[PDB]
DNA sequence: CTGACCTTTGACCTAGTTTG
DNA sequence: CAAACTAGGTCAAAGGTCAG
């Protein structure tokens, strides 16, 4: 009838918007569906004829793509079961508590120079923190690496950043010093300074934290499963959701005339991120530039 | 090294 | 404005004794014009639009479970639909329609309508550009210089060919944000605060509308650019669009629709973690209603997505996580490279933010 | 400062 | 893994039913 | 009867499978 728009072969009519040869219709699904990356030993640049269009599939692939193939024109197999939940109840009546929030109070109740002083001393803190937080040890030792590697940074201000309730203009490092506000200007790092009192700080301070409260948003700080590298994500993506669920009763529990305080709670980690990042800004930049003044275990957390 | 030691134990 | 008793998309009309839709409609006489028996299936699986051609045992057993029956088909008119016209439901629209709830409701249909005039290119049309069910004509794509060389230093043309979209789109979400119930109350210098840091978290959660995870829809929707043409340019210019693109293909798992993307654009321009706020407690009032509201619209537009409304605020923290992360590259571009032609409007809204 | 323009402007 | 070849879906249109 | 609806049929386009 027609010739196929990607190789040139006899085309057995549409399929997924292109006239396609019956090949390359199979060969889009199965990328789309098994969600597949390929990658071109030449130069993106193989050819595609009905004799070497196997040759290459990211050449393949990209020569779909252009020709117009879409890929939302695929559907998912009409053959799942698609419910990795166990029948009935999996922790009778939900549980709530599949993530116990006493556990993780436990778990909480457990110029620039100086701050570093803090923070490597805590650093050490964190693997006990997490250690005591459920399902976190029953985790492959290797995602608990990553989990940790790409959230210390702002695990650790979100700690510091409560800790400094009352105690206004100025924040207490984890061994005592009292940095105050303006003390920090003179170094130069009073604009970053500044957002911690004023985002975190001020309205945590506002809000009565909870002390647990603060634990489970370090819950779900921790368990990220955007981390690149975990050898499955979609059981770190989980453990979160338990969280959000735990703490999100919570505050129906305890907090009964603030309806909405789980979201006021929820996004105070927004913040938390820029801060985090801008920091971490801040120490590229101190460390590349020999100013070295850190220790030991901010070596490999960079 | 160092998180994988903590960890280690 | 009915449903299908079967799975949910909008009824074709009363078939066999039911409002079914044309899926389900022909599913159930092809079961039958042919002596047809799915093996059982002990879970009692959910039919919805999606999962609707997935077990056929469990799709069949419950549109009987509906009352779909050979011997109830009817033709005709509707002589008492006037009795059925009032959507059978506003007896639960005295009930349910409020009190303190009725409003919520009212205030989202606003801000849905408020969005469908303010922006030309709703994730509802750029879904069906996309899955290509459609009256149009396939966008037409540009994976290389060729297809780019047919629009009518390269690297730059489609870098500045955004910072353009940007301030159209920013005019948009300025009109919009001046319907939010509220805004313009607040005092000119934080109603410009807002904006300053709302637009570009406004910006990637609209722009990511229109991307899957091989391309992105652009000029009108007439045109379409793959991922794999831009993660290849200008050693600095490579990189500038994957973050946009990660977190589009997870921002999409969630499928929101216009509804729920119309309110949760207005819960950003309308954050009290602001730098310069004076009246934070004016600001974050107007918020708390509109996330009251949201999370409305989440439970009744996705009855079985567990945490969504939680999930959904979630993507706000990766939001500013672009947009800083961005401002960064953008930093070291007025570095390796000396013609800065950015637009003065994207001057404003850029310098002096975090 | 121009966006005070588009917000003064219907 | 491919892709020849076979089964379903369901959007759209026709021919006949029922209400006013 | 005209107008207001449906059961069916139809065919492109999706889905599956399983030797090679
Ligand atoms: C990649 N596309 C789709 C739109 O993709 C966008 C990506 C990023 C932004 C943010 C802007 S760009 C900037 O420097 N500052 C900003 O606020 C805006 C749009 C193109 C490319 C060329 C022509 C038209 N469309
Ligand atoms: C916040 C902040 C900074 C970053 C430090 C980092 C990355 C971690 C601190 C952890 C502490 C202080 C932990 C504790 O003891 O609780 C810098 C140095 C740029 C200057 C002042 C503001
Ligand atoms: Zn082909
Ligand atoms: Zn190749
Ligand atoms: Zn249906
Ligand atoms: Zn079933």
């Amino acid at each position: 009838k027609h010739i196929c728009a990607i190789c040139g072969d006899r085309s057995s009519g549409k399929h997924y918007g292109v006239y396609s040869c019956e090949g390359c219709k199979g060969f889009f699904k199965r990328t789309v569906r098994k969600d597949l990356t390929y990658t071109c030993r030449d130069n993106k640049d193989c050819l595609i004829d009905k004799r070497q269009r196997n040759r290459c599939q990211y050449c393949r692939y990209q020569k779909c793509l252009a020709m117009g193939m879409k890929r939302e024109a695929v559907q998912e197999e009409r053959q799942r079961g698609k419910d990795r939940n166990e029948n009935e109840v999996e922790s009778t009546s939900s549980a709530n508590e599949d993530m116990p929030v006493e556990r993780i109070l436990e778990a909480e109740l457990a110029p620039v120079t100086n701050i570093c002083q803090a923070a490597d001393k805590q650093l050490f803190t964190l693997v006990e923190w997490a250690k005591r937080i459920p399902h976190f040890s029953e985790l492959p030792l290797d995602d608990q690496v990553i989990l940790l590697r790409a959230g210390w940074n702002e695990l650790l201000i979100a700690s510091f950043s409560h800790r400094s309730i009352a105690v206004k203009d100025g924040i207490l490092l984890a061994t005592g010093l009292h940095v105050h506000r303006n003390s920090a200007h003179s170094a130069g790092v009073g604009a970053i300074f500044d957002r911690v009192l004023t985002e975190l700080v001020s309205k945590m301070r506002d809000m009565q934290m909870d002390k647990t409260e603060l634990g489970c948003l370090r819950a779900i700080v921790l368990f990220n499963p955007d981390s690149k590298g975990l050898s499955n994500p979609a059981e770190v993506e989980a453990l979160r959701e338990k969280v959000y669920a735990s703490l999100e009763a919570y505050c129906k529990h305890k907090y009964p005339e603030q309806p909405g305080r789980f979201a006021k709670l929820l996004l105070r980690l927004p913040a938390l991120r820029s801060i985090g990042l801008k920091c971490l800004e801040h120490l590229f930049f101190f460390k590349l530039i020999g100013d070295t003044p850190i220790d030991t275990f901010l070596m490999e957390m960079l | 090294k160092i998180l994988h030691r903590l960890l280690q134990d | 404005a009915i449903e299908c008793r079967v799975c949910g998309d909008k009824a074709s009309g009363f078939h066999y004794g039911v409002h079914a839709c044309e899926g389900c409609k022909g599913f159930f006489r092809r079961t039958i014009r042919l002596k047809l028996i799915y093996d059982r299936c002990d879970l009692n699986c959910r039919i919805h639009k999606k999962s609707r051609n997935k077990c056929q045992y469990c799709r069949f057993q419950k549109c009987l479970a509906v009352g779909m029956s050979h011997n109830a088909i009817r033709f005709g008119r509707m002589p008492q639909a006037e009795k059925e016209k009032l959507l059978a439901e506003i007896s639960s629209d005295i009930d349910q329609l409020n009190p303190e709830s009725a409003d919520l409701r009212a205030l989202a249909k606003h801000l849905y309508d408020s969005y469908i005039k303010s922006f030309p290119l709703t994730k509802a049309k750029a879904r069906a550009i996309l899955t290509g069910k459609t009256t149009d004509k396939s966008p037409f794509v540009i994976y290389d210089m060729n297809s780019l060389m047919m629009g009518e230093e390269v690297a730059i043309r489609i870098f500045q060919g955004c910072q353009f979209r940007s301030v159209e789109a920013v005019q948009e979400i300025t009109e919009y944000a001046k319907s939010i119930p509220g805004f313009v109350n607040l005092d000119l210098n934080d109603q410009v605060t807002l904006l300053k840091y709302g637009v570009h978290e406004i910006i990637y959660t609209m722009l990511a509308s229109l991307m899957n995870k091989d391309g992105v829809l652009i000029s009108e929707g007439q045109g379409f650019m793959t991922r794999e043409f831009l993660k290849s340019l200008r050693k600095p210019f490579g990189d500038f669009m994957e973050p946009k693109f990660e977190f589009a293909v997870k921002f999409n798992a969630l499928e929101l629709d216009d509804s729920d993307l119309a309110i949760f654009i207005a819960v950003i321009i309308l954050s009290g973690d602001r730098p310069g706020l004076l009246n934070v407690k004016p600001i974050e009032d107007i918020q708390d209603n509109l996330l009251q509201a949201l999370e409305l619209q989440l439970k009744l537009n996705h009855p079985e997505s567990s945490q969504l409304f939680a999930k959904l605020l979630q993507k706000m923290t990766d939001l500013r996580q672009i947009v800083t992360e961005h401002v960064q590259l953008l930093q070291v571009i007025k570095k390796t490279e000396t013609d800065m032609s950015l637009h003065p409007l994207l001057q404003e809204i850029y310098k002096d933010l975090y």
